[PDB]
């Protein structure tokens, strides 16, 4: 039900971490302040990897065309994106980040 | 958005209208006649700058944007409707459903993550009185009646007409059509003599400003328009003079026509009764792009049955179409075109020197600015742009 | 106002000239020949970007802007001259007097408050030497002589010519005409051989800069121009060489011509004597719009009576027109068209690499910049603008 | 430089590429075939927006910019080559040496101080495999091998081809050619049937995206390119389905071609083997201006002797040219043209919706962005600009 | 007659405009610039707009139709596209009562 | 070899003086502050006289097209100039301006 990402310490606030899953699409984990969030890694507008993008607050900007999404809700924040990003559950138990292998 | 801000700031009374160079979004527009679109034969057209495709499936009309989501090519370059309910792009085979525009298959890669997750823009399509109306807008459409003139949809009202592309912004066509004094350009129309019409050369206004028109914004159906009442208090001009000498006379025929004229959003004129005391003329000026429009002409005559419908149709072809729609309205076409240069740089909207009868045009500009359902922009054409904050 | 300010800032020696893409306002310009405009027969033309209407009433010429004050349509789309002294717009019947442009009547509404309170732009028109000149300017016009080259208006000078629309900005036409070294493009002209002309290939300049030209700004009639004096100290070139070897020679004819060349505002060239030792050649490059101009060509030859005038006319039609105006000047037309691309983006005014004989062109650019009577702008065309 | 800064800011993965509307400066480009230019017969052409003149003197090719230094006219309007080693401008006779472009004489003024003090731009020209290549760049040119695909310059490789001007930006041509899924547009090609080729409708990707392509950042001669490896772990699609129903089938031929496809800077595609198991196809998309390119097609086949070269030439003219270069690639031309509108306003570079097989195009865009030798700008065409002091 | 009773000076705040309708005649516009009053034709000379529906900025009235403007004291154009001067009508205050001339001044 | 041009005080700061040389191309002597420099007078881009141009620091702007050169190195400072100017070292001795006979 959950996958071990990394130690909450390994991520500086404002950074992104790509999570490759065997036999499944990649996920992206973002650290906004002291809170962690996760969404599918692939931009809904194409084939770009959001973890290669730029994070500003709780909004992730895609490196391909500048589209953006709110990492908390997965809702588009900037054009050309229109399709909501899949959001996954995240838990920080014992100074360690865990991501729900299933999207909420 | 479409015009230099310095100009919009100057036309304080109707800036939205001046800015609506591409037309008003979120309104129904006639683009062709029902008999022009056959079952399983997709037809292309451009409306408000957008390339669209219309198809008839099981007798019902469907409209998809004619631009593949992938690399932006027009699907119509090489139409590939491989199943009754879909159309496949000729390039990489992305397949869309006519019904909801959903990307349901991709022949070049049936495992693609895009399948079922993308949707091609669709627009509502409705047929009425043998005319094809497209709702160039977003969200569920309002009733068609809202964007049609009174009586056009009357059960007994038989509609006939023609359509063509004219080279001028739609607004120039509208203002010319609603222009009370432009009747002057029709003084030599064959319809005048050949149909023995009474037709003045112009009008000497009477009464106050408010009495020159009747602005309608309390129509239960939602219709928004303006009535030209210049003739209620004016004095029709039948003897044109220069230096006190009569140099021109109006038409002294018996048939009284066009005493009831009104313009309605999104841009359709109703001339009643015309071209004959027992008929009505409904004409749309539909935006294709900033420089062109569809001049959708329709004539209506109440018909109780096939008997009259056939007779009417016969007279339409032999008389009304050639003598009125063309013999009368053709002068309207080059009149509109004649205004292109003055307004092409948007400066005409500031430098025009109006006179009394233009009060009707002003009322329209203000009504349009206040009651339109949206300003179409180039971004709507290429793809909406934004950065939520 | 017409060119990128960054470019204008770069050409400090003649910025007004570079900005005058539409020509100079407030000058007289020839636009057609008298015989081309007949009584009660309105003619349309575009000058300095403005659409105009010209008409002849009781023999006199009148000029009105071809644009109704009402909805800005050209009256010419459908001319309606209801009375001899007026014209009525085909749209809503606003009627204007040819004599003063006053909106004197409106057939569609005889009670309109606009009647007698508006005035369509009019421009002075004058006929001289069979040529129709329009003063594209504001206020009382100066004497026509100010904008014509010397001798064009002489009593006995019989003027004959040809006019046409050429696709190049007017300035390219002017510079080519006053260009001392462009004589090279005429080396094979049929006129050279057929009229036994002496014609060098170019000139090796002599003396200092000031000696290459004579700037005229002391003329009593007020005309402003420049004389090309490259031949007063130079050395004509008759043997063209490459690597010191003769590859081409000039013409060794007996007739001496074109040793008196001058350019005058607003843009008219005088070549004397040409195309024959007893004739003069006066040509205008009139701005129509940013991309085109009228190439108004005229040949003048003194004639004492009607008999000599007829003789000249016949020689003009059979020889001078085809041999000179066309046989010689046709090369000037494509030469000026060849410079269009380089100057079209206005970058040629910066990137051009000039050589000695261009001193004449520079002199002209400076004269024009300093003595022109106004820069025509796009606002003059659409309607002057100004905010309180 | 050539595109709205707001757009370039959005495409962070390949801004230089999107900016390269006029092409990449400092690369070799083929523009014509050797047999097209004879001794002493100057020929004109436009490359990367620059007008050029090419001449053959004593068998060797020379290239000068077709624009006089004086008043900017094209020398070619009226060519005057008065001595074997020079060209004289028809306007004021400024004379240039073909060898170095130096202004060696001015017939209209032999005493001019400009003589020997100005130089007309010259560009290196090299003939290889019967093709004329021009180095549209500055300074000493790199080996031609750097800008050509592997094996094109092989000693035994016999090259034959065709060249023409196509109306589309060069990049649309490159991307279509390297597009793994565009194979769909060739499903009905006469070559597939007449040469019994096996041709799938597309591919279902397999493996990681990193395995989809192979980028060559450097090789013996500095080549820069990308190989399309979609078929390495991908599943060829031979049955096209919609809603599960088969509506189209790929071609089940026995000849296997195009197992090796690569794109190389400055923009040349190599398809091996094609159109037959024993041949290779090398095609360039040369930038002429922002709206057009030369579609320089070539087919190569190893030939050991004159006998084989002749046989090949016969097979080329009778079969390969009309069946492949034309019968197959003509569809590439109109597909190319169909993408013009979407990218004409530069907005397609932002609004395109890519899918899996586009990893190949993305790889090319990044490679092009990272390794091109310069962005051609309009200022290069009119004259480089710089201001300070 | 010669003088038309408009209103009480106190009924007008500085910087305001009041339209004066006249039977069988074109309407006038009275402007109050500070404590002084001025008047001109109400109809903009550039069209059919009512200047009393415009914006008064100091002694300059801006037409609501196209942005043209006039100086209320002289009637001369202040902003394009206006080019025809407004007819000006003298105004006087007798016993705190505002009166505007029935005929325009001539110049 | 050296040519006696003028007294340093004959030139106000920031001015340019043209020096004619019979049977040779004219030179331009520039006074930048209290320093003196010299180059060929003719702009290498045309026929303009740099002595009739605008001096800004040690850079002379050509009056014709705005091209410019550094008067110390002779190297182009602004387009459209591309051909380097010929420079002539100068020496001020006893309040007298001397300019090298030949380019260097
Ligand atoms: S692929 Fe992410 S914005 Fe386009
Ligand atoms: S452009 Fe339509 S499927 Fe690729
Ligand atoms: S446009 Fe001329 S009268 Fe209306
Ligand atoms: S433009 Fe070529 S020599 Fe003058
Ligand atoms: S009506 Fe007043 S400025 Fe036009
Ligand atoms: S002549 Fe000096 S910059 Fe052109
Ligand atoms: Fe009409
Ligand atoms: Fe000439
Ligand atoms: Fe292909």
């Amino acid at each position: 039900i959950w996958l071990k990402v990394c130690a909450a310490s390994d991520m500086q606030p404002g950074t992104i971490r790509r999570v490759n899953r065997v036999g499944a699409a990649p996920l992206a984990v973002y650290r906004v302040g002291d809170q962690f969030y996760a969404t599918e890694d692939t931009c809904t507008h194409g084939i770009a990897s959001l973890s290669e993008g730029t994070l500003d607050g709780d909004v992730i900007e895609c490196p391909f065309h500048g589209g953006a999404f709110n990492v908390c809700t997965g809702m588009p924040a900037s054009s050309p994106c229109t399709v909501p990003l899949g959001v996954f559950e995240v838990e920080v138990k014992e100074g360690e980040v865990y991501v729900a292998g299933e999207k909420k | 958005a479409n015009v230099d801000e310095a100009i919009l700031k100057r036309v304080k009374g109707w800036a939205p209208y001046v800015d609506a160079k591409l037309g008003f979004r979120n309104h129904w527009y006639p683009v062709m006649f029902s008999k022009e679109i056959n079952e399983g034969e997709p037809k292309t057209l451009k409306l408000l700058g957008e390339n669209l495709l219309v198809n008839r499936i099981d007798g019902k009309l469907y409209c998809l944007k004619d631009r593949c989501l992938h690399r932006g090519v027009q699907l119509s370059v090489k139409v590939e409707c491989k199943t009754k309910s879909t159309i496949t792009c000729w390039y990489h085979a992305w397949t869309y459903r006519w019904e909801d525009g959903v990307l349901c298959d991709i022949l070049t890669n049936p495992t693609s993550a895009q399948i079922g997750r993308q949707k091609l823009k669709t627009y509502p399509v409705q047929e009425a009185k043998g005319c094809v109306f497209i709702y160039l807008g977003d969200g569920d459409p309002p009733p068609l009646a809202r964007d049609t003139p009174p009586n056009f949809l009357d059960d007994d009202m038989e509609i006939l007409g023609k359509n063509q592309i004219i080279k001028s912004n739609w607004r120039l066509a509208v203002e010319n059509g609603f222009d009370p004094s432009h009747i002057y350009i029709h003084k030599d129309s064959i319809l005048v003599k050949d149909n023995d019409l009474a037709l003045p050369l112009g009008f000497a206004p009477g009464g106050d400003r408010k009495q020159q028109t009747r602005v309608v914004d309390d129509d239960v159906v939602g219709r928004k328009g303006v009535y030209d009442l210049i003739g209620e208090h004016g004095v029709p001009v039948f003897e044109g003079t220069i230096g006190g000498e009569v140099v021109r006379e109006g038409a002294y025929g018996e048939k009284i026509v066009a005493n009831d004229i009104s313009i309605w959003l999104p841009g359709v004129l109703k001339v009643n009764p015309f071209p004959n005391p027992d008929m009505m003329n409904f004409e749309w000026y539909v935006p294709i792009d900033e420089n062109t429009h569809y001049y959708f002409q329709t004539l209506g005559k109440p018909c109780a049955n096939d008997e009259e419908r056939k007779k009417y149709e016969q007279e339409f072809e032999s008389k009304w179409k050639p003598m009125a729609l063309e013999g009368f309205n053709n002068d309207d076409i080059w009149a509109r075109e004649a205004m292109v240069d003055f307004y092409a740089d948007d400066k005409g909207w500031v430098n025009e020197i109006l006179f009394e009868s233009d009060e009707a045009i002003v009322a329209w500009r203000k009504l349009a600015s206040e009651h339109n359902q949206g300003i179409q922009t180039q971004a709507h054409v290429s793809g909406l742009e934004h950065h939520h904050h």
